[PDB]
């Protein structure tokens, strides 16, 4: 029992942590947020702080669409030739169950 | 001989299977590349017009003068005030509220983590009584769990 | 399980709270100048109305995604089951030639 | 939208600017908790996982542990009477060998 309750406070040490982490996870993007922190400082013109802002994401957001293009394609790829493989092996189990 | 007739029969109707298979991606693939053309071009249409009312209003809001700025505020505290169930929210007030409501939520967190703990652990639980039970089937066959 | 998504479901609502608390502490200081005014609806008719055919662009560009998406799916699919045959031609006519 | 609606008038910016320091808050305290001033948020899903590792070694212990304590309820003459049918097959044996 005393074992048991050590562990438990272990677990609950090693949920806390995760927990922690997990949350700078979703924060992930506002991080990128230095950038609109900063902006926002500005406290005058800013809109070409703004454009500059808005071409870094859309060279970011045309990396992550090739990124995720080519990802899709060899997705699709894997899922043809595990197809494949199904219809295979069904012509031969039934062979197998004819012979 | 007739066994290899059949399956020749079986080969032409594959045949013919992948045929309209062939033909039905294709005219797949045909309306997929149309339909990313226009979307492509509703895209260009929305930027479009995003950037020309940038344009038209490059003048209009340039000069805001920090005074439109607080219904910003006005907004952020009325949002406050339904989310927040405090009618009598007040920013002067609304500190006492920020702490408490900041208590209430990391206790909800605290509650959260033990409740996590305890779902793990029964989660595995179960997922061990799972892995018993694939390991009987895979030996036996079909079979409840009470019979496990 | 139930239970922990309702507590998880508690803990969002109290963090949105709690950020929302937190807002009003900083814009305190923007509500400090309330007093403040400027003009305004200078050029609103254009905008207004460029800003109604933005929304309608933006909105047959949403179902534009959808149908894009949509599509690619179905393509998916038509693919699957095209590969399928093949595999079940070329196995048939690996075992006919066996034969 | 911003820049279209630059009528916006930064509410979005000062909201983004709030969220980086919320952000900001949440890193120095996982640097804290985790102790892991050596951290970034571009690496930081690398600890998350080993913490994740970390968590699931915790939680498979503590199941197996569960499991023992539920099976403790056994009252205490079980536990002799099978150290004494053990003995009395191969003889004298400790409680923790038998």
């Amino acid at each position: 029992q005393q074992d048991y309750e050590t562990a438990k406070h272990s677990q609950h040490q090693a949920k806390q942590q995760a927990f922690a982490l997990v949350e700078i996870v979703q924060r992930r993007v506002h991080f990128s947020y230095s950038d609109s922190a900063g902006m926002l400082s500005e406290n005058a013109d800013l809109n070409d702080k703004l454009r500059q802002r808005l071409e870094h994401a859309e060279s970011d957001r045309s990396r992550a669409r090739e990124q995720l293009r080519q990802q899709q394609a060899q997705y699709s790829q894997f899922n043809q030739v595990l197809a494949s493989l199904k219809s295979s092996y069904e012509t031969k189990q039934d062979m197998l169950k004819e012979l | 001989q007739e066994k290899i007739d059949r399956y020749q029969v079986d080969l032409e109707e594959l045949s013919y299977r992948l045929e309209e298979q062939t033909d039905v991606v294709e005219e797949a693939g045909e309306l997929q590349a149309e339909y990313e053309a226009r979307t492509e071009a509703t895209e260009q249409e929305v930027d479009e017009l995003k950037s020309q009312l940038a344009d038209y209003q490059q003048a209009l809001d340039v000069q805001q003068t920090r005074a439109i700025q607080y219904q910003q505020a006005l907004q952020a505290l009325e949002r406050a005030r339904e989310l927040c169930r405090l009618p009598d929210l007040s920013v002067d007030n609304a500190e006492e509220w920020l702490e408490t409501f900041q208590a209430k939520e990391q206790q909800a967190t605290e509650a959260l983590l033990a409740l996590e703990q305890k779902l793990s652990v029964a989660d595995a639980a179960h997922n061990q009584f799972e892995q018993a039970y694939q390991l009987v089937k895979n030996i036996v066959g079909e079979t409840s769990r009470s019979e496990a």
